[PDB]
């Protein structure tokens, strides 16, 4: 007898498309920024002349 | 008159004396100091910026979230404490020196 038998799958392959890359990796752009504000702070007189 | 440099120049004469009779027991007499100065501002300022530290960080706040209290209640006492500083910075050096005001009305005939 045939070593392999018939009872096992025989499923006949396909045309598959081509592979695309894993990862993109696009370039990144800096976020924005503006400067730190003083939390503390210059004030003013509370009583005048 | 000799730590004039360390008094605040328009509360002039900075003291309250106090004298009880009785001294402490077993010394033969003794004093109780209490003193406001600006001087203390060194506290306020290091807790505030310690502050910035953890909470620029968020570091531990789910701490107290985990009670209820919220991001609004650290804001509110964040901007107490850095106007308590503010107003350190407002009565040291403060100008013992009187003020003047000055205003005018009306329009140039160009601008």
């Amino acid at each position: 007898s045939p070593g392999t038998p018939g009872s096992r799958s025989r499923t006949p392959s396909l045309p598959t498309p081509p592979t695309r890359e894993p990862k993109k990796v696009a370039v990144v752009r800096t976020p924005p920024k503006s400067p730190s504000s003083a939390k503390s702070r210059l004030q003013t007189a509370p009583v005048p002349m | 008159n000799k730590n004039s440099s360390y008094f605040v120049e328009w509360i002039p004469n900075n003291v309250k004396t106090a004298v009880c009779d009785i001294p402490p027991r077993g010394l033969k007499m003794s004093a109780t100091f209490i003193g406001n100065s600006t001087a203390i501002q060194e506290l306020f300022k290091r807790i505030s910026e310690q502050f910035t530290a953890m909470f620029r960080r968020k570091a531990f706040l789910h701490w107290y979230t985990g009670e209820g209290m919220d991001e609004m209640e650290f804001t509110e006492a964040e901007s107490n404490m850095n106007d308590l500083v503010s107003e350190y910075q407002q009565y040291q050096d403060a100008t013992a020196d009187e003020q003047g005001e000055f205003e005018e009305e009306g329009e140039e005939d160009e601008a």
